[PDB]
DNA sequence: GGGTATTCGCCGTGTACCTCTCCTAGCCC
DNA sequence: GGGCTAATGACGGCGAATACCC
RNA sequence: AGCGGAGAGGUA
């Protein structure tokens, strides 16, 4: 990505855009909708993603 | 074609008829519980197609491994 | 951009590289000095063997997550095999022993 | 081409070791690593999309082309394995062997 | 993350110590009071010692 | 016999990213 | 057009090879 | 339909 100053943040955390969270945590978000039943299987929760 | 084992279980067989993979989980009598199908060309990703079949023959009263 | 699962090679087993055809950043040699001066042999050996490089643990990984079970295998990449296949075809012996 | 059966195919190798050793290859060594020879140098037939018999890119050598198939089409099924032709001797194994050997 | 250098010396140890304890929560261990900080509010806590995990494990592989 | 004095040859020269084009070619009908 | 058919604008360091005066 | 190598330009 670009770096840019953020003030508003502690030392301990860092800030990440929603996109590249989404597209790097997406087989954890496909395990979590695994288990709270809201998506049967592995390719209507990517649809529901998309 | 004929039905052949995914050997990663000891209750579900499969098969293979081109492009797309179906499965079928059996009991000792050999009766079909459920049965769907997959399209690996329209996953786009090898894994995520393991995690697909790993998932159906687990959700669905699937025994795992010995 | 970002990915979690592209396109490998036919050579070795690995990811692409560059913003178009799915293409993941390259870990850098220095990169790899900077993981071993911390020490933490468990997220370099994560981030090198069972990320990239295996034919199996990189299905293997993605099940247990997908799953939910935490067990994963080590394995030699197929990297070191391709590199001994190369080696083998020069006249020297070459064996894991 | 496209394998759907063999990706669950898990713990197929340990690679336990100790030591790396390596030396010279005695002749016997490599005449018993390889599984033919070749004598004509063509690595793509033109005008048809087959491998050629005995060369660079051959199948009667290394391996098939395609996972569990044939060059001519006589034994295309996965219930047929190590079983050879008579025109064109392909051992139909999995498409990881046009690696190894 | 900075209670528990002063329970432990070593730090390598402490990683260690807490995924051996790691691999008991993900199948299922009610815990003491994300199951990474709960392990090492466990450890801060001098609650979690070398022996109880040997005594879970022991049990687990005992019950397995 | 002998102990260096030029002399020839082998070895190497940071990391990572973004965009574009162009590849084996040729020859007498 | 076509279808098969086959250069001289790098630079420094180190080890072996004759070889030349002593 | 996925996978290759060269040449040039630009940011740090
Ligand atoms: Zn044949």
């Amino acid at each position: 990505s670009v770096i840019t100053v953020g003030p508003y943040l502690k030392l301990h955390q860092c800030g990440l855009p929603k996109k590249m969270a989404l597209e790097l945590f997406k087989p954890f978000v496909f395990a979590k909708l695994q288990r709270r039943g809201l998506a049967t299987t592995i390719k209507a929760a990517k649809k529901l993603v998309e | 074609n004929e039905f052949t084992q995914i050997s990663g279980y000891v209750n579900a067989f499969g098969s293979q008829r081109g492009s797309v993979l179906t499965v079928k989980v059996e009991n000792d009598e050999g009766w079909t519980l459920v049965e769907e199908d997959f399209d690996r060309a329209d996953y786009g990703s090898d894994p995520e197609f393991v995690a697909e079949v790993s998932s159906y023959l687990k959700r669905n009263g699937g025994i795992k491994d010995l | 951009h970002a990915r979690s699962t592209g396109p490998y090679s036919l050579v070795t087993q690995q990811p692409l590289g560059g913003k178009a055809q799915f293409g993941g950043q390259r870990f850098g040699e220095m990169e790899v000095w900077a993981l071993e001066a911390y020490g933490a042999a468990y997220t370099l050996q994560e981030m090198l063997t069972v990320k990239s490089d295996d034919v199996q643990g990189r299905n293997q990984m993605y099940k247990n997550i997908v799953d939910g079970e935490h067990e994963m295998v080590a394995g030699m990449p197929e990297s070191f095999n391709v590199l001994v296949k190369e080696i083998r075809s020069l006249a020297i012996h070459m064996e894991l022993e | 081409m496209k394998d759907l059966l063999n990706l669950f195919n898990q713990q197929r190798q340990t690679l336990d070791f100790d030591a790396i050793k390596i030396a010279l290859a005695s002749p016997d060594l490599i005449r018993s690593w390889s599984y033919g020879e070749v004598k004509k140098p063509e690595t793509i037939n033109y005008r048809t999309f087959k491998p050629e018999r005995d060369g660079l890119f051959c199948a009667a050598i290394f391996g098939p082309i395609k996972d569990y198939e044939c060059l001519c089409g006589k034994y295309k099924r996965m219930k047929h394995r190590g079983v050879v032709c008579e025109k064109c001797g392909t051992e139909v194994t999995l498409a990881k062997v046009r690696r190894e050997r | 993350v900075e209670d528990c250098l002063e329970v432990v010396n070593n730090r390598f140890e402490l990683v260690m110590m807490a995924s051996k304890r790691a691999r008991q929560l993900a199948n299922g261990v009610q815990p003491l009071i994300k199951p990474t900080v709960m392990a090492l509010r466990e450890i801060a806590a001098r609650r979690i010692d070398n022996a109880l995990i040997d005594e879970v494990e022991k049990a687990e592989r005992e019950r397995a």
